[PDB]
């Protein structure tokens, strides 16, 4: 059973994710308990720990971790069994560095754990592991300290992949941080990331679909002149797409120096095309000329509604007609009347 | 006219008078850069600074010197001191010399400043040439300077021409 039980979890733990970590917490207990934490200890290095108050094993513990490495008395006298305890003690008190303490300074239990993974994992994967944790304090407060290693180019990455997913706090982190979207945004990039299918569905490969009015392959990739002609189509007559230029198109064929004068313009289309509300919001606040392109998200998100409400689609249209379009109008509205009372 | 007027060095003529905005972080913070030599001319300095720049002569002066070394910072004291110091500097609405390097008291100084800011307050920044993270960028036109490099908080940048660094 217990060994069955440990067995289990040693395999779960490897499968990849990199590795799943795990955490061992203790309350009290008897000795079995201390012979346990050997045990884990022994089994792999990621095996932390983490010590309650409670009295017992658990006090035993933590009173080998203060002592570190008169007291022998006082051990025996606390429990040939002083013997039998010694021999858990030694290998406890020798490994106390890696085991977790917890006292009542680290009052939060959830820090407590968060800290006591950071530091048994043993700084890309911890920052890798608190984006996948949806934990913008814990990165902050533990994964950024100075001397940082952050090797380069590994950083990009990470910024791409919160991209795809909608850790909005996380971007906003980054940003603080020193990550600059004006030169790490590449074509590939925003290729990559209109092509992902990760995240909160979208109702793109629909419209898709419709503008090219001819056979396509399952999945085939999406490609910037076609997002183009679905602008084209939603925007309405005339104003002719950006992608769908000369220029633009020039580029394209020779690329396939690839960094757009304003990304933020492609980044809050990009948000506003695959329905993210808190992105769109972000990138209108950080980018140029919020105006312009609030009321062009304001129009699309009305033509989108429109669209899905005309064939096929679901009640979301109703939650996005009317608080989508919405919002961004009433934000130009309050833009315009600041600007008129400043000047 | 200031090139002319002003040389930055053995000896070098004029070079630098270009403005740099800190298109970095969450704030722009378009601010005056200068690289002066090692000697000053105290008649050029105030015409640029309050003609040249539109800048106002202050009813108050502050001159801040601290160490180059990186430190924590107390918090206890650093609360106070960050708030009083934005506090007079908005009251007395003067300039306030400071290193023009971020590493050191500076950087403190200013992430006080800037979580003090969002007054328009005119500060000075002087520090050496050489210790620019990269020189040659600034070679009078706006330059990104992508955010070792001097603090973006700091307007009215000036430099000295210390030569090697």
């Amino acid at each position: 059973e217990v060994k069955l039980r440990r067995q289990l979890e040693k395999h779960i733990s490897l499968q990849k994710i990199q590795g799943v970590p795990v955490v061992a917490l203790i309350v009290e207990g008897g000795p079995n308990v201390i012979s346990i934490v050997l045990e884990y200890l022994r089994d792999t290095p990621p095996v932390p720990v983490v010590v309650c108050d409670g009295s017992g094993r658990a006090s035993d513990i933590l009173a080998f971790g203060h002592k570190y490495s008169s007291l022998r008395d006082q051990l025996l006298v606390t429990i040939t069994q002083a013997q039998h305890l010694f021999i858990i003690l030694m290998e406890c008190m020798k490994k106390k560095e890696l085991i977790t303490v917890f006292r009542m300074g680290h009052q939060d239990i959830d820090l407590a754990i968060l800290t006591a993974l950071l530091k048994g994992a043993n700084a890309p994967d911890q920052l890798s592991l608190a984006l996948a944790w949806n934990r913008v304090d814990i990165a902050r407060s533990q994964i950024f300290i100075y001397g940082q290693q952050w090797p380069v180019g590994s950083l990009e990455q990470a910024m791409l992949d919160a991209l795809v997913l909608d850790r909005v706090d996380f971007v906003k982190l980054l940003i603080e941080n020193g990550v600059s979207m004006h030169r790490f945004l590449t074509i590939s990039r925003l290729e990559e990331l209109y092509n992902t299918r990760h995240g909160p569905s979208n109702t793109l490969y629909h419209l898709v679909r419709d503008v090219k009015k001819g056979n396509l392959p399952p999945d085939y990739r999406i490609s910037l002149i076609d997002i183009g002609l679905v602008i084209e189509y939603l925007m309405g007559g005339a104003y002719r797409c950006n992608y769908t230029r000369k220029r633009f198109r020039t580029l394209y064929h020779n690329l396939f120096i690839n960094h757009f004068p304003f990304p933020f313009h492609e980044l809050m289309v990009w948000a506003v095309l695959m329905k993210r509300q808190k992105m769109a919001l972000f990138f209108w606040q950080h980018g140029e000329e919020a105006m312009a392109k609030a009321l062009v998200a304001c129009k699309l998100c009305k033509a989108m509604a429109h669209e899905a409400s005309e064939n096929d689609m679901v009640d979301d249209i109703s939650q996005e007609l009317n608080h989508n379009s919405r919002d961004f109008g009433q934000l130009a509205v309050e833009l315009l009347d600041q600007s008129y009372k400043q000047d | 006219f200031y090139k002319r007027e002003c040389v930055h060095i053995q000896l070098s003529p004029t070079d630098a008078f270009g403005t740099i905005e800190f298109q970095g972080g969450g704030h722009s913070n378009k601010a005056m850069y200068v690289r002066v030599s090692f000697d000053t001319k105290p008649d050029l300095l105030l015409h640029l600074m309050t003609k040249e720049w539109q800048l106002e002569l202050p009813k108050l002066l502050i001159s801040v010197h601290g160490g180059l070394q990186n430190f924590e910072l107390q918090p206890k004291l650093k609360q106070v001191f960050g708030k009083g110091l934005i506090k007079a500097a908005m009251t007395t609405g003067a300039w306030i010399f400071t290193g023009g390097v971020n590493t050191g008291v500076i950087r403190h100084v200013g992430d006080a400043l800037k979580d003090h800011a969002s007054g328009k307050i005119c500060t000075i920044g002087i520090a050496p040439w050489g210790i620019v993270e990269n020189q040659e960028d600034l070679i009078d036109v706006v330059r990104p300077y992508q955010t070792t490099v001097l603090n973006s908080m700091h307007s009215h940048f000036i430099l000295a021409d210390n030569g090697t660094t």
